[PDB]
RNA sequence: UGGUUCGUGGAGCCAUGGGGGAAUCUGGGCGGACCACCGCCUAAGGCUAAGUACUCCGGGUGACCGAUAGCGCACCAGUAC
RNA sequence: GAGCUAGCCCUGGCCAGGGUGAAGCUGGGGUGAGACCCAGUGGAGGCCCGAACCGGUGGGGGAUGCAAACCCCUCGGAUGA
RNA sequence: GAAUGCCGGCAUGAGUAACGAUAAAGAGGGUGAGAAUCCCUCUCGCCGUAAGCCCAAGGGUUCCUACGCAAUGGUCGUCAGCGUAGGGUUAGGCGGGACCUAAGGUGAAGCCGAAAGGCGUAGCCGAAGGGCAGCCGGUUAAUAUUCCGGCCCUUCCCGCAGGUGCGAUGGGGGGACGCUCUAGGCUAGGGGGACCGGAGCCAUGGACGAGCCCGGCCAGAAGCGCAGGGUGGGAGGUAGGCAAAUCCGCCUCCCAACAAGCUCUGCGUGGUGGGGAAGCCCGGGUGACAACCCCCCGAAGCCAGGGAGCCAAGAAAAGCCUCUAAGCACAACCUGCGGGAACCCGUACCGCAAACCGACACAGGUGGGCGGGUGCAAGAGCACUCAGGCGCGCGGGAGAACCCUCGCCAAGGAACUCUGCAAGUUGGCCCCGUAACUUCGGGAGAAGGGGUGCUCCCUGGGGUGAUGAGCCCCGGGGAGCCGCAGUGAACAGGCUCUGGCGACUGUUUACCAAAAACACAGCUCUCUGCGAACUCGUAAGAGGAGGUAUAGGGAGCGACGCUUGCCCGGUGCCGGAAGGUCAAGGGGAGGGGUGCAAGCCCCGAACCGAAGCCCCGGUGAACGGCGGCCGUAACUAUAACGGUCCUAAGGUAGCGAAAUUCCUUGUCGGGUAAGUUCCGACCUGCACGAAAAGCGUAACGACCGGAGCGCUGUCUCGGCGAGGGACCCGGUGAAAUUGAACUGGCCGUGAAGAUGCGGCCUACCCGUGGCAGGACGAAAAGACCCCGUGGAGCUUUACUGCAGCC
RNA sequence: CGAUGUCGGCUCGUCGCAUCCUGGGGCUGAAGAAGGUCCCAAGGGUUGGGCUGUUCGCCCAUUAAAGCGGCACGCGAGCUG
RNA sequence: UGGGAGAGGGUGGUGGAAUUCCCGGAGUAGCGGUGAAAUGCGCAGAUACCGGGAGGAACGCCGAUGGCGAAGGCAGCCAC
RNA sequence: CCGAGGGUAGGGCCCGUGACUGGGGCGAAGUCGUAACAAGGUAGCUGUACCGGAAGGUGCGGCUGGAU
């Protein structure tokens, strides 16, 4: 449930601050954690490569658990609900019976003092991981592997699902969080229920210093450039686009598609997206 | 005001210097130059 | 595609990035598309003095300069600055 | 050539004093339970005034200058992009 | 002899400007060939959150002493950061290295690239971050946490004693962290004392005083005391920490919990070792057997790794501890003690400046720490002052214009002017009081007013301490005194009304623009399913992101409010397994050359044959576009209505003489005595209009218009006064410019604006202070403009290529 | 064009006369007073404000009157901007 | 106290009919629509027929002149 | 000391008046259409919403004061 403020200044009008509610440790597990390396959008050439990054606060890694099927049967108790200043969503800390600790994406309606599990023999509930090809048809799913023992890579982030549809041989299909629907191999994990902390989206900022603090430096408009700098610079005065619009370097960026055609996973997409 | 020169021991040596000249081409061909023509030095003095 | 005087030209010759791909003298290349005839030569391994070029250096010599000239420097100059 | 300047990265440091008084908490009132109301406490903020510090608004001087951008008066920001 | 030629020399301007902050000087006595300028004394003034002191960088002998004055020093010079010579920098503990890692750099393995080279895990390097043992005083002309004195401590080697499964680059613990606010107790620092120590003082009318003036400490091991940090103990199980593991991690049991106990710091005390003022006398010596005590204020520093709240969620690695592996248990490590061993480099001096960056002994620039006292509400603000440090390396006179900075002004009070530009006004605190409108925060310091000093009297609460006295912090009430005036000096808002633009705090053309421009939270379109799209790269590889559609790239719009209409014919993008065209390639009708012939060789029709393009549709918060003429109502006028032509469709809502309106100072209303501006309206909108968004909007603004009040030297209209210059004398002494000059006015003339030609008029020779009409005065080979088959930036359905993509 | 600074204002004048006022006249459809028109005359004078960058002009209140032009649209080594 | 009928209300679940869209099949010259038409859709293979998939909304018969509620109003089925 | 009142500054209510603008009433014989009364030729009315020269039209739900 999403704070707000009273209007004492004129940032604070429409400033909304996560409820936090949900946490339970506000300080993260020391053997996982690691420093991350900022990068200000910067490659090792040293050169620009994504314009517009850094001067967000200073962070440390969480080493995140994205396999799980490390750990085939052997139950966990969840310890804490964690914040994660590299994710969307929040993070709850697992104490294995082995005595070995990991931090999982948290889904929606974990509770702190619960059991998970992972593997073919687990129960259908918010927060085991199971392959594919074992979870019931219909049921709605996080953190999914794209191809067997790879890493999950789906619907991670805050709030997104994933929903089983149908099965095909050694393939389910899944509806992802974009609306497009995949095969994705039987074989990949994937943990049941949606990623928590859904109300991420009713953020607002509130002022140009909250995107600071995030790691983002004001983006400049192309029409607000010359024309050495941008396809839209230049004119006397304003200027419509006066040319279709186009990026800083030249291409279309109004429908013009760009996933490469003769891409080999277009044999498993069996439905582009929506809306 | 602030002017441009605003000297730095660390900074003339390790921009300038021979171990700088001598790992990369183009520095090589400078002392190479500067030899050939006979300077007394090869290289800016920083006291170190 | 490059080389050649040869800028696609009737465009051979020599070299080769790609594709196809032999034969051992009754084998093979060339004589400016191509064919016959007549000739020339023996590819896909290597080495080979001398005659040629240059002047940091040394000497010899000038219808060469003579301190604003002659080398940037006749002198503690690639210096001082 | 980034010892000026621009952006980022790593690691440190700095911001006198004063004013306003958010949420929350406590108590009180209210109600079926509430919302909510008052007082208290509380000390939030690209909040207010103002040095250091960062600026450079208006005007005057300077104009072979003290200075190849300075001096005086005045003025903006000053816990934050 | 000319090239704004090149190099050099010397002129002119000229004894001219200037001699570098308006913090300021005067005298006496020395020294010397020579003194405003050097040394000494006294007086005066300036800084004192510095203009004083300590670090760091940078500089590199500039430090100290003797001896000098040619040059340097903006004058002088006997002086000096100058010349010569001699001297001077002392560390196991301070900083750096023989320790650690951060960005980054480098790089066995590996990857890539015509060459040169580019990457790259580990590892190595890399600090002002982690870690680690020294404090007070004395001493030199010049070094001192370095030498010396006193009291402390670290590491390595070796030996002794006691103890223990010892053993590590391996496992683990720890190191280990933000921002804001903040408690308790201390210390640094300061204030006071009628108490303690002290050379003296009694002035000029009074005072021999509970008088004046000066000072009343600093460091210290073990131990003790106060205040804090850190930390559970035992057992059983164990599959996790890439071997093992008694360690850690998980589970269970018992016991202990705001404690205690153990351990680690800070402060105090502490054997001992030091310091010790004014004044007097020549840095010394006395003072002195110096005293060395009580009260208070009190940190931003200390205990620290303390506490609380918050979201934007806040390095690594070593030292250190613990676990075991090889090993080895004659070892080895742990503890206590003892002796021995303990290397390299820096250390001078300047360091907000005359020694660093600015060509200069340059009013500029330069990071960290200390920064005393009194009063002003506070403070690092302001004024004055302590310690300390300076009077700025040309002076002496004079008392013109004029210039700068400053002060005052009769009457008027914006009449000044593009504009109240500038300068006034206002000005701190406490109290009373305070409007439209509003997003309920605000607008607000609204506006407007009252108070403010000193004396005596009475009294309320807080801190320390003890509840008391003393000290100290907040008040309340009453009676009076003085002046023109009590934040009596210094520092310290003028206010209001109404438009335009931009929501807002921010950002910008370093050095002519700070804005309405950029940004901004938010809104929408669009791309991207992860070896993502996109971006830099030949590549490898990187960023994106150790992210995963609530995410990431690209685009426009720009808080919020209410809204965002019609056109898909053209261009773009999206979809379309048909049809049309389409290259290499396949195919081989049929021709051709040559040979005696097999053959060799060359051209070649149909037909099959990709993307692209055509064609068919979709699509506007994609590029963009949103009509013309004629007629019509029972006064007239005007047309709700109709006719027709064309379009892909003909501009909706809202706004409108506007940051847009040409005619234009449109017209009417307001405001003024008068209003090309301003506000409110009308609408024939030359040429608004809906995300190059339309119309509003509280609050905000060094933005840009209009009006009023207050108050003014802005003005009528000017006067007077101050200082720094200008002027005069002594010292030092530039500059651009310059064909040569013996260089007047008029009316003409001349390449059309003449000191220089003609005619006439005027005029003795040379300066000094001033003023700017001329020498088409100086400066810059016109930026405007044109020209050159000159150049560069930029655009696109110009041409032709290339990357890239298909 | 190897530079003749370009509107207006302010300041400071100065000249012309086709005279706005003041002086002297003739004619008048001049009774007087007040005008109209032309002649002579350049000695002197020729206001303060509102609007606009303005020149010009309109307006307000006065006046004897509120003149027209030249001097590089007089005057930026005199100022403004 | 013991009983009862009820689409009374809230929550979580869940079933089948039908329409639309997508996929495969099979099949061809029109379908749709109306008063009559036409726009539209269809040889780029529609309509009609079969199989599969997705998704939303409303609940046929029961059903009544019926029931419930203070009114607005409440209709598949299950449980609280 | 109080004090008629004068002065300055800021509020509140009321009344008059204002370029222009909004709808309203009324007015013997104007223009445009024909929405309502019959099923008024699409039953009507309704609350709301959007739209259009105008009456109105359409959506959603409701009423019978609806006709066969
Ligand atoms: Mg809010
Ligand atoms: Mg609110
Ligand atoms: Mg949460
Ligand atoms: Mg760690
Ligand atoms: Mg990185
Ligand atoms: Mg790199
Ligand atoms: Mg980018
Ligand atoms: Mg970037
Ligand atoms: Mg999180
Ligand atoms: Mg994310
Ligand atoms: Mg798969
Ligand atoms: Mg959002
Ligand atoms: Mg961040
Ligand atoms: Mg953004
Ligand atoms: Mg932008
Ligand atoms: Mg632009
Ligand atoms: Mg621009
Ligand atoms: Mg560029
Ligand atoms: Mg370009
Ligand atoms: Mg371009
Ligand atoms: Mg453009
Ligand atoms: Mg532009
Ligand atoms: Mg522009
Ligand atoms: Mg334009
Ligand atoms: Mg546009
Ligand atoms: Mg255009
Ligand atoms: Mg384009
Ligand atoms: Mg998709
Ligand atoms: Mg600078
Ligand atoms: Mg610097
Ligand atoms: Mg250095
Ligand atoms: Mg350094
Ligand atoms: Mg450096
Ligand atoms: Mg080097
Ligand atoms: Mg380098
Ligand atoms: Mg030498
Ligand atoms: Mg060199
Ligand atoms: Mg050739
Ligand atoms: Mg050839
Ligand atoms: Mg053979
Ligand atoms: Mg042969
Ligand atoms: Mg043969
Ligand atoms: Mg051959
Ligand atoms: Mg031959
Ligand atoms: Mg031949
Ligand atoms: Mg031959
Ligand atoms: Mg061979
Ligand atoms: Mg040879
Ligand atoms: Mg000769
Ligand atoms: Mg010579
Ligand atoms: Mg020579
Ligand atoms: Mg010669
Ligand atoms: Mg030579
Ligand atoms: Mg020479
Ligand atoms: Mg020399
Ligand atoms: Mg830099
Ligand atoms: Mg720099
Ligand atoms: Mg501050
Ligand atoms: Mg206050
Ligand atoms: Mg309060
Ligand atoms: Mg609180
Ligand atoms: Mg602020
Ligand atoms: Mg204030
Ligand atoms: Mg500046
Ligand atoms: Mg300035
Ligand atoms: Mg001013
Ligand atoms: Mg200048
Ligand atoms: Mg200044
Ligand atoms: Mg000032
Ligand atoms: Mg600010
Ligand atoms: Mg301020
Ligand atoms: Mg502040
Ligand atoms: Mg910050
Ligand atoms: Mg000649
Ligand atoms: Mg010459
Ligand atoms: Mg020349
Ligand atoms: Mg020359
Ligand atoms: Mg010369
Ligand atoms: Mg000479
Ligand atoms: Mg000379
Ligand atoms: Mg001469
Ligand atoms: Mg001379
Ligand atoms: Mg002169
Ligand atoms: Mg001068
Ligand atoms: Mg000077
Ligand atoms: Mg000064
Ligand atoms: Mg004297
Ligand atoms: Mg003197
Ligand atoms: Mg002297
Ligand atoms: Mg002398
Ligand atoms: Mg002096
Ligand atoms: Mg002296
Ligand atoms: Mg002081
Ligand atoms: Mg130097
Ligand atoms: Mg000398
Ligand atoms: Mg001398
Ligand atoms: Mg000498
Ligand atoms: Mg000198
Ligand atoms: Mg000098
Ligand atoms: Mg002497
Ligand atoms: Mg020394
Ligand atoms: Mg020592
Ligand atoms: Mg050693
Ligand atoms: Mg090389
Ligand atoms: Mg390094
Ligand atoms: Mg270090
Ligand atoms: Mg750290
Ligand atoms: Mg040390
Ligand atoms: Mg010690
Ligand atoms: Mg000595
Ligand atoms: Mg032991
Ligand atoms: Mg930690
Ligand atoms: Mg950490
Ligand atoms: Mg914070
Ligand atoms: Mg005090
Ligand atoms: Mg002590
Ligand atoms: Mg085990
Ligand atoms: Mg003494
Ligand atoms: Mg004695
Ligand atoms: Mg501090
Ligand atoms: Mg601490
Ligand atoms: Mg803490
Ligand atoms: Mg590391
Ligand atoms: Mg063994
Ligand atoms: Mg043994
Ligand atoms: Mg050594
Ligand atoms: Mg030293
Ligand atoms: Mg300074
Ligand atoms: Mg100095
Ligand atoms: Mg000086
Ligand atoms: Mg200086
Ligand atoms: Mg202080
Ligand atoms: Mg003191
Ligand atoms: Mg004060
Ligand atoms: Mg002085
Ligand atoms: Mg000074
Ligand atoms: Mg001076
Ligand atoms: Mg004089
Ligand atoms: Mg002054
Ligand atoms: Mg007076
Ligand atoms: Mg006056
Ligand atoms: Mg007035
Ligand atoms: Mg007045
Ligand atoms: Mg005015
Ligand atoms: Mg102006
Ligand atoms: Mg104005
Ligand atoms: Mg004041
Ligand atoms: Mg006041
Ligand atoms: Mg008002
Ligand atoms: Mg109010
Ligand atoms: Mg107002
Ligand atoms: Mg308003
Ligand atoms: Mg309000
Ligand atoms: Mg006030
Ligand atoms: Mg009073
Ligand atoms: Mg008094
Ligand atoms: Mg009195
Ligand atoms: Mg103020
Ligand atoms: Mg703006
Ligand atoms: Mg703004
Ligand atoms: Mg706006
Ligand atoms: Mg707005
Ligand atoms: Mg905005
Ligand atoms: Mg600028
Ligand atoms: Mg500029
Ligand atoms: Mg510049
Ligand atoms: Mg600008
Ligand atoms: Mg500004
Ligand atoms: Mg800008
Ligand atoms: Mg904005
Ligand atoms: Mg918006
Ligand atoms: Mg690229
Ligand atoms: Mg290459
Ligand atoms: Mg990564
Ligand atoms: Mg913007
Ligand atoms: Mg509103
Ligand atoms: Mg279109
Ligand atoms: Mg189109
Ligand atoms: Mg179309
Ligand atoms: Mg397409
Ligand atoms: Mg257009
Ligand atoms: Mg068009
Ligand atoms: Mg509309
Ligand atoms: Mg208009
Ligand atoms: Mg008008
Ligand atoms: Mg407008
Ligand atoms: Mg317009
Ligand atoms: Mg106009
Ligand atoms: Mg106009
Ligand atoms: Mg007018
Ligand atoms: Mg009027
Ligand atoms: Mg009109
Ligand atoms: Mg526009
Ligand atoms: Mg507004
Ligand atoms: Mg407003
Ligand atoms: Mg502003
Ligand atoms: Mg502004
Ligand atoms: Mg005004
Ligand atoms: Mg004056
Ligand atoms: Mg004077
Ligand atoms: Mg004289
Ligand atoms: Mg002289
Ligand atoms: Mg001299
Ligand atoms: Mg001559
Ligand atoms: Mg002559
Ligand atoms: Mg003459
Ligand atoms: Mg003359
Ligand atoms: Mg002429
Ligand atoms: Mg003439
Ligand atoms: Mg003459
Ligand atoms: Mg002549
Ligand atoms: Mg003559
Ligand atoms: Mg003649
Ligand atoms: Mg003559
Ligand atoms: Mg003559
Ligand atoms: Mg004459
Ligand atoms: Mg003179
Ligand atoms: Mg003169
Ligand atoms: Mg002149
Ligand atoms: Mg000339
Ligand atoms: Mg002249
Ligand atoms: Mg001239
Ligand atoms: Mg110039
Ligand atoms: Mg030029
Ligand atoms: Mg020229
Ligand atoms: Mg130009
Ligand atoms: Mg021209
Ligand atoms: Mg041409
Ligand atoms: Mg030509
Ligand atoms: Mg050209
Ligand atoms: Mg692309
Ligand atoms: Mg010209
Ligand atoms: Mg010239
Ligand atoms: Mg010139
Ligand atoms: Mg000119
Ligand atoms: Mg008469
Ligand atoms: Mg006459
Ligand atoms: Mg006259
Ligand atoms: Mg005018
Ligand atoms: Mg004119
Ligand atoms: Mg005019
Ligand atoms: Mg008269
Ligand atoms: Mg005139
Ligand atoms: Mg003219
Ligand atoms: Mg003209
Ligand atoms: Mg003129
Ligand atoms: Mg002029
Ligand atoms: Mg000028
Ligand atoms: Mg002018
Ligand atoms: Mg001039
Ligand atoms: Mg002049
Ligand atoms: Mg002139
Ligand atoms: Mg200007
Ligand atoms: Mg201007
Ligand atoms: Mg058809
Ligand atoms: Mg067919
Ligand atoms: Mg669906
Ligand atoms: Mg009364
Ligand atoms: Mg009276
Ligand atoms: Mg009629
Ligand atoms: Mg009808
Ligand atoms: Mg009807
Ligand atoms: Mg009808
Ligand atoms: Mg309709």
């Amino acid at each position: 449930a999403v704070k707000k403020f009273k209007p004492y200044t004129p940032s604070r009008r429409f400033m909304t601050v996560a409820d936090f509610s949900e946490i339970t440790k506000t300080e993260p597990e020391k053997s996982l954690v690691k420093p991350l390396k900022k990068t200000g959008g910067r490659n090792n050439q040293g050169r620009i490569t994504v314009r517009f990054r850094g001067g967000g606060h200073k962070r440390l890694y969480r080493i995140i658990d994205f396999k799980r099927w490390d750990k085939v049967g052997i139950p966990a108790k969840v310890a804490a609900i964690e914040y994660d200043p590299n994710r969307s969503a929040r993070i709850a800390l697992l104490h294995y019976v082995d005595g070995e600790k990991r931090y999982i994406i948290a889904p929606d309606g974990l509770q702190v003092g619960q059991q998970v599990v992972a593997g073919p023999d687990a129960p259908i509930q918010v927060g085991n991981a199971l392959p594919l090809r074992f979870i019931p048809v219909g049921t709605v799913v996080h953190a999914v592997e794209l191809e067997p023992k790879k890493g999950a890579k789906l619907a991670r982030a805050a709030g997104t699902s994933a929903q089983i549809q149908g099965r095909e041989g050694d393939y389910v299909i899944l509806r992802l969080p974009s609306g497009e629907l995949r095969k994705v191999h039987g074989e990949c994990y994937a943990t049941v229920g949606a990623v928590g902390n859904a109300d991420h989206k009713n953020i607002v900022l509130g002022k140009a210093g909250r995107s600071r603090w995030l790691g983002r430096r004001p983006h400049v408009r192309g029409a607000a450039m010359n024309p050495v700098d941008h396809p839209h610079g230049g004119g006397e005065g304003r200027a419509p686009r006066g040319r279709p619009p186009a990026s800083p370097w030249g291409w279309q960026t109004k429908g013009l598609k760009t996933r490469k055609r003769r891409k080999p996973s277009s044999r498993f997409i069996i439905a582009r997206r929506k809306k | 005001m602030k002017r441009t020169w605003q000297p730095n021991r660390r900074k003339r040596a390790k921009t300038h210097g021979f171990r700088a000249r001598m790992r990369t081409p183009g520095g090589r061909k400078v002392l190479k130059r500067r030899r050939q023509k006979g300077r007394w030095r090869l290289t800016p003095a920083v006291r170190k």
